[PDB]
RNA sequence: UAGAAGCAGCCAUACCUUUAAAGAGUGCGUAAUAGCUCACUGGUCGAGUACUUAAGCGCCGAUAAUGUAACGGGGCUAAAC
């Protein structure tokens, strides 16, 4: 997995998570990226298996960048419980993305090759994705 | 999109003219059905007699021959036909075309020797002619 | 040399919710700033930018006119949002035309090395090269053909075939942009 | 047979047509038929 | 919309042809057929040929103007040269007989099947295991055909059935093939 | 066949498995070009330099090293 | 590899050639081939076709139990937007 190796503290607030994307928001590394078209939470597994499906599709071709980090606990009360004593317990790691992040970045393959790759990717994300080849680079 | 087959267009028709101008005679093979072991071998009794056999588009030859003053009948240029220029046996040409048209289904649609469009019996009688 | 050429015409909103209504009535807000001028707010017509510029580089150059005057000009900057592939606002600066200038520029590989079919190894050791000429004539990209390098082979500064009035700027000419080892 | 909500061809033989409302696969290979739930 | 709804309609000398009130009749040597013609079509017989046209461009139009086209053009050729669509009945003991204006299909099942044949269609038998439906209209060639054929569709282990001429059936295997 | 031809001549009697990299060894210019005039009857071309680059478009196939 | 002939699988197709045009073969089926087809190209006919992007309405997805029961109802193709 991805995850942090140490925290200042535990557990922290759920914040409001609003507005696009202002930062980390344009093509880096890489030739072709794989922005999202919501305000939500990628998990850090759920960010291991979309790199799992394009990088078995790609065969050696390339390289793939990952623009996101999770570092964000997210608590859950043991099962049978009430409301009572407080912020029970990290669970797994959840990483913020807004309406236009990067979230993905790949080198190497062919365009056709990496629309494929990025949409078998885009297949286990919880949001909805475009891909987009530099659009000032071919 | 389109400047490109503008260009390979124009690139077949000067290599077509490049060949017509090269040509004294010229003639039109309908080859439907003639096998690729058969136009191998009609190639190369054409290349063994100094003639240059090929594959023309029909528009393309049509446009080229109106340029260059050849008015032929455009059903020599109807169906798939290639055309073989031959500049200094016209008989041996017309031979070896009834002798595949004998070996096989290969029709000697259209000729021009001499800016003469041949019709069929005038190049049937050009074939059988024996050289000088 | 049309197709270097961009039509304008002058704007006084300035604000948001005027740009805002200016990128409905589809086109983009810009300035134009240098040569010590005051700075010319405008706006130009995002059909004609995209057909024409849909690829800009840092090194592209261009041609403003507004009907009265032309301007060569850099696109310095260009606010783009990815997602709904839209621009939302042009920075130019202004170089005078006639003044010889300086400006790194990518090069552009092409070809198969027939070193590196035969077990080469590509190490591109610069992405870019300085080279001089008056704007209007300065180089998007610089191409560079790899397959006669065979193996155990650089490529010199100097053997980059340039455009007509583009010319190299480097201190070291004998640095080799990619070998082939 | 393959009565599903994503309903793409599998071969480039297969065909889309849309049937009295409903959008369908028709192929040869009969094993590659389809229609939308 | 596309080249077959404007391909003009050629007329046989011995077919005759006339439109009215949204309606066709096409008489010839063998029949005369009708047709329904919608009013957002018009047919018109000019030069001993048929053409059809739009008066609107919606796509229900669009799609009648080859409809028509079509519907006029097998009208035509029915009343020439009529449709004949052809039958093959494969398999151990199935057989077919004709007496009158019926058939007789004996296809395995412990009933021998009576089969009467609509009005307007003849059929032709070659020896016992051949058919050919022959008529004016070819909706209803195919539809007697097809009728026939449900009778006992074919089945892939064998090729046994009523099977269109035309048909290619795709073939499977059973035990042998299997053999490792 | 030209294959085995080239590995009588290079001695070669099992095709190298990776032809594109791991080399079974080396096809002489002069050593090609006697076996292509010799080859050239089964060849269809009509000049001894296209057959040449026949046979060594064989070779490289087969992963022979092509001769400088 | 026991058999790979284009189609268990591996390396690439930096194999040229007569080159119409023909990929170190697209699919089916063959123990392996054969065989039947495709990409490509020539004729016939005759201008839009072939793949994407933006905006407005749509379709499937759409699925619980006393009775149509998710416009108030009748009804409405506008009496909708
Ligand atoms: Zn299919």
């Amino acid at each position: 997995m991805l995850s942090p190796k140490k925290v200042k503290y535990r557990k922290k607030q759920r914040g409001r998570l609003s507005g696009e994307a202002q930062k980390g928001n344009k093509i880096s590394f890489g030739e072709y990226g794989l922005v999202s078209l919501e305000t939500n939470f990628i998990t850090a597994r759920q960010i291991e298996a979309a790199r799992i499906a394009m990088t078995r599709k790609i065969k050696r071709g390339g390289r793939v960048w990952i623009r996101i980090f999770p570092d964000i606990p997210y608590t859950k009360k043991p099962a049978e419980t009430r409301m009572g004593k407080g912020k029970g317990g990290v669970d797994h790691w959840n990483a913020p993305v807004k309406l236009g992040t990067v979230m993905f970045e790949m080198s190497g393959v062919v365009e056709e090759l990496a629309q494929e790759a990025m949409s078998l990717a885009s297949s286990k994300l919880p949001v909805k994705t475009m891909f987009v080849v530099r659009r000032d680079l071919r | 999109m389109s400047a490109k087959i503008n260009a390979k267009k124009l690139e077949m028709f000067d290599l077509l003219k490049q060949f017509i101008d090269s040509k004294q005679n010229l003639f039109f093979l309908d080859y439907r059905g003639l096998n690729v072991a058969q136009l191998t071998e009609l190639r190369n009794k054409i290349e063994g007699e100094h003639g240059s056999l090929k594959v023309v588009k029909n528009n393309i030859m049509k446009m080229v021959l109106k340029e260059k003053n050849i008015n032929v009948v455009d059903s020599c240029l109807v169906g798939p036909t290639v055309v073989v220029t031959a500049l200094e046996e016209a008989n041996v040409i017309a031979k070896i075309f009834y002798d595949f048209v004998k070996s096989s289904t290969l029709k000697v649609k259209g000729g021009f020797v001499l800016g003469e469009f041949y019709d069929e019996a005038k190049v049937q009688a050009y074939s059988k002619l024996p050289t000088k | 040399e049309n197709s270097r050429v961009l039509s304008c015409q002058y704007r006084s909103s300035f604000g948001s919710s005027n740009a805002r209504r200016i990128r409905a009535k589809s086109e983009i807000p810009a300035v134009v700033y240098g040569q010590g001028k005051d700075v010319s707010h405008l706006r130009i017509k995002s059909s004609e930018f995209n057909k024409k510029f849909a690829k800009f580089t840092d090194n592209t150059v261009l041609i403003l006119d507004d009907g009265k005057l032309e301007r060569c000009v850099f696109v310095k900057d260009a606010a783009e949002n990815i997602a709904s592939k839209l621009i939302y606002h042009i920075d130019f600066y202004e170089v005078d035309r006639n003044v010889e200038l300086e400006k790194y520029v990518p090069i552009k590989l092409i070809g198969a090395s027939i070193g590196v079919k035969e077990g080469g190894i590509l190490t591109v050791l610069k992405e870019q090269v300085k080279v001089r000429s008056l704007p209007l004539d300065l180089p998007e990209f610089i191409e560079l053909d790899l397959t006669p390098v065979n193996k155990g082979d650089s490529v010199l500064l100097k053997d980059l075939v340039l455009p007509s009035n583009v010319r190299l700027a480097e201190n070291d000419e004998n640095l080799e942009v990619v070998i082939i080892k | 047979m393959k009565v599903r909500v994503s309903v793409k061809p599998i071969c480039e033989k297969c065909k889309v047509i849309k049937r009295k409302g409903v959008l369908r696969i028709i192929c040869d290979n009969l094993k590659h038929k389809q229609r939308q739930k | 919309m596309s080249r077959i709804g404007r391909l003009p309609i050629k007329i046989p000398d011995a077919v005759k042809v006339d439109v009215k009130d949204n309606l066709v009749i096409v008489e010839g040597i063998r029949g005369r057929l009708v047709q329904d013609i919608k009013d957002s079509i018009n047919v018109k017989v000019e030069n001993g040929s048929v053409i059809v046209d739009r008066v609107l461009n919606d796509k229900k139009a669009k799609a009648y103007h080859g409809l028509y086209r079509s519907l006029i053009f097998n009208m035509v050729k029915g009343v020439t040269e009529g449709f004949s669509k052809s039958l093959t009945i494969n398999g151990i003991g199935y057989r077919v007989e004709q007496q009158g204006n019926s058939l007789f299909l004996s296809l395995g099942y412990s009933t021998q099947f009576e089969y009467v044949i609509p009005d307007g269609i003849s059929v032709k038998l070659d020896g016992n295991t051949k058919i050919s439906v022959e008529g004016i209209d070819k909706f209803k060639v195919g539809q007697v055909a097809a009728e026939i054929r449900s009778l006992k569709k074919p089945e892939p282990y064998k090729g046994k059935g009523i099977k269109y001429d035309n048909e290619v059936i795709r073939r499977k295997v059973g035990k042998s093939g299997v053999k490792k | 066949p030209a294959s085995i031809l080239i590995k009588k001549a290079i001695g070669i009697e099992s095709g190298s498995k990776k032809s594109n990299t791991d080399k079974v060894g080396t096809i002489s210019k002069e050593k090609l070009m006697e076996i292509a005039r010799i080859k050239m009857s089964d060849l269809n071309a009509k000049s001894e330099s296209a057959a040449f680059k026949i046979i060594a478009g064989s070779a490289r196939s087969m992963g022979v090293e092509v001769e400088k």
